[PDB]
């Protein structure tokens, strides 16, 4: 099934789709298209463990019904350097 | 205000605004002739508009059509039988009452009939099928007398599959020449425009309602019938079928051939020739003899109608709510209206909002 | 085909051009590539690009539409910013 | 098997048996526009039993309504008042294939409102309060706002009647609570106020009651049923600061006192719930919501039903249970008959000769 | 003030007559005090008399009510006895 991802390496937000069944390392060359970077350059990351590149999106913890589009899943990318995602702006509160 | 429940009422629109006019209810009864009743999509408020000049009789069962925020009524039922008049009522004037026009068109109009369908091609309206009279003129096409209504009609009446133009630069009627085969003469049919395609699905013939789908080619004049493989809905007449996209037409209620009433919700896609059946909260709300008009919110707004089988007068559940099918996604302008008026008590759209809030006051 | 879209506080949102084509100020700017909206904070911005999706996967899907949240918070923001792109 | 969750729905009862009509709920998906339960059916609550039976009404159904004022009296219900999608109703139903009849009573009708209360006297039906549209009393404004009126029905020959008011009647407000004890007409809270008042029906003089001591927080969206010729039960509610409530209170009426009540339902607070008393001293509450309702994509409606424990249960009822839980152990029992007191007995209730067939 | 009620193997149980009120046969026999059950022995006479005063002390009472535990091998004779008594 489908799951719908943001992947932050520091300020840049991208946003795609992918199966469940698709590997981790098929998910770095979409970076690659993107960010002109081979996949051993990179490295992907959940809320703070790393993710093998032979493991598919849905092994990894990515099911689809919580990477939707109206809520996609954050990843997150480091290139080669700690991973480091900045938050967004933050609303005025009421 | 508030317009009274109703069925057999005609319901158009221009994707913002519903214009309704007609039906009848029970104590039977038919509603104010000269009643307009304009329903808001945006802030779901109706409003009431008066008319004037050729007011038409109260009717059921006309047809109507919105083009260029021009109305156009033909055929209908009123006490005294049925008709073939045409009326032209001009949504963009500024008169406090609005004026009906009664246009005597050239050429030769369809037979007296009620319970049919209408096409809108380039400058045209396309009639199709119908129940009423023996035609008063040559018509190309098929009439067939309803067997039931000889001793219980003060006059024969049938069903007919005439296929009728009506030019709206000219005001004239003709025919078309047409080619492949036409489906059979129907009553209480639903029809959907996309294109040059006009769709007509189900309807009521000699004795049985149907579930057919066709569709005829307002290029070529030539009929197609489609065989969807695979689930279809069941059989029905008085049911609604509205196009939603480019692709896809979508189809609630209805009547089946046991006399249920139907609750159901499908689409058809066009190009891969399949039904789907379509998840909605309005289970236990069957809608027959209702009408459906599409949103500029990808929303289906469902007016009037009965619950039950009105087949018995005294019995029958007419209606005025409104039910809203959500089938494409709204705009984000649209959400975050809905959201900003969600949320009133904690921050000109905004401030008209909605309408009769049912919390509010306590 | 991807594109580019800056907040106004330099954040990067990269999304499909198919669909950013969604908003009409959007598609008006690229057939005039890379938007620099330098009004819009990317809280709001990310808000937007999630419609997109939103918008894309779920037209002429035949099936019930599922929610779109809103924050109370990031409504108002949310409106104005949906009006100025036209989507 | 069990009704759909729904808040500002109708609950009457006649002891035994709940019926349950109306109300409102919440779409999966965030929206405009409230879905308010089919005007059709019509549910009833087995108090002995603890199951659903849903009926079907035909005839002059009223149309789908929430906020409405309901009464049981000899198993008539008489409907009044509401709010549907397109505004407020002033039309009076009342329903005994069960059938539901819109009478045109005589007199002049009240003004459409909602979120009323009403008190049953020997035949007279006694309403108060509201919310709504423009037409005794007085009307202020918030185009709806708050009500005084007293409007009196006759259910003998449908006239629609008002009475002089001796006394300073209470301030205007809706979505107060009335119970009658006797010849007293109590209201309670509403708008959040904690004001005490009851009206005197056979004079018709309006009296303020000032209790001593801890009183109840005020609230709006509350429940007041009587347990007792001398006490009150009041549970829920919706104070100012709009924190939901699920605390109980009992006020004795001749001691003029409020006592908390406690319960294992701390955990599940509602507003704009329907409360009925059985005649096992139990109060039965059902619907309401239990998150906050002016936010209604965010409404969490419920189709629960508590049951507090007011009063202790009859013989008979004790005696039952006791019975009902050790079934298969008496199967096998036997036990002396007597027939004079058996035979009294079914002289009193009756005997079915055609059951076990 | 209290009342005798007799039972049918001769035992004489002296209760207050409010707590006799809790029945409605026995409250109709006393309106115009002894009251005679030709037909309800000793040992289910008793547990109604205990009844009595479980249901007084606990009407309108703040304090939550205890069960009011039944034998199994007298749970019919006390139904019926119940139900003639109407308590």
């Amino acid at each position: 099934m489908d799951v719908f991802l943001m992947i932050r390496r520091h300020k840049t937000t991208i946003f795609t789709d992918a199966k469940e069944s698709s590997t981790v390392f098929e998910l770095k060359r979409i970076v690659e298209g993107i960010l002109k970077r081979p996949p051993d350059e990179q490295r992907l990351y959940k809320d703070d463990q790393l993710l093998d590149d032979g493991k598919t999106l849905g092994e990894c913890g990515f099911t689809s019904q919580t990477a939707r589009p109206q809520a996609p899943a954050t990843v997150g990318l480091a290139f080669r350097e700690a991973l480091c995602i900045e938050p967004f702006s933050s609303p005025p509160e009421l | 205000a508030c317009p009274a429940e109703r069925s057999g009422h005609v319901a158009v629109s221009d994707g913002r605004h519903m214009f309704v006019w007609g039906g009848y209810k029970s104590n039977d009864f038919y509603l104010p002739r000269e009643e307009l009743w304009i329903y808001n999509m945006e802030t779901g408020r109706w409003k009431k508009i008066n008319t004037e000049g050729d007011v038409p009789p109260s009717m059921s069962g006309s047809c109507a059509v919105c083009v260029d925020r021009v109305l156009y009524l033909f055929g209908g039922h009123h006490s005294r039988g049925n008709t073939n008049k045409f009326y032209m009522l001009d949504s963009r004037s500024t008169d406090r009452v609005l004026q009906w026009e009664r246009i005597d068109c050239q050429g030769i109009p369809p037979s007296s009939k009620d319970k049919l369908g209408v096409w809108v091609y380039k400058n045209k309206l396309i009639f199709f099928g119908g129940y009423g009279y023996l035609p008063e003129d040559k018509v190309l096409g098929t009439f067939e007398f309803d067997e039931t209504s000889f001793w219980n009609s003060s006059h024969p009446r049938g069903w007919n599959d005439h296929v009728h133009i009506l030019d709206t630069e000219t005001f004239t009627w003709s025919q078309p020449i047409t080619t492949g085969k036409a489906p059979s003469p129907r009553a209480a049919h639903a029809c959907a425009t996309v294109g040059n395609r006009g769709f007509v699905f189900g309807g009521r013939y000699r004795d049985a309602r149907m579930n057919d789908l066709h569709y005829l080619n307002l290029d070529t004049w030539e009929w197609n019938e489609l065989i969807p493989q695979g689930i279809c809905p069941v059989g029905r007449s008085w049911h609604s079928l509205t196009p939603v996209s480019s692709d896809h037409l979508f189809l609630f209620g209805g009547f089946t051939t046991d006399k249920q009433p139907l609750s159901d919700a499908w689409t058809y896609c066009i190009s891969k020739n399949e039904w789907i059946q379509f998840n909605h909260p309005y289970t236990e709300k069957p809608r027959l003899w209702h009408t459906a008009c599409a949103s500029d919110e990808g929303e289906v707004i469902v007016f009037g109608g009965c619950a039950n089988n009105l087949l018995v007068h005294h019995r029958a559940a007419h209606s005025n709510e409104i039910l809203i099918f959500s089938v494409q996604p709204k705009s984000l302008v649209r959400l975050s209206l809905e959201a900003v008026i969600c949320f009133k008590e904690m921050l000109h759209s905004v401030n008209q909002r909605f309408g009769s809030n049912n919390t509010s006051g306590s | 085909m991807y594109v580019k879209l800056i907040s106004s506080d330099g954040h990067e949102f990269i999304v499909k051009r198919e669909h950013a084509l969604t908003s009409g100020t959007i598609k008006a700017m690229l057939s005039g590539n890379e938007v620099n909206f330098r009004e819009i904070p990317s809280h709001v911005l990310s808000k937007v690009c999630m419609y997109f999706t939103y918008k894309v996967r779920y037209t002429n899907s035949s099936t019930e539409i599922p929610e779109f949240p809103i924050a109370p918070e990031i409504a108002l923001e949310l409106l104005m910013a949906a009006n100025f792109l036209d989507c």
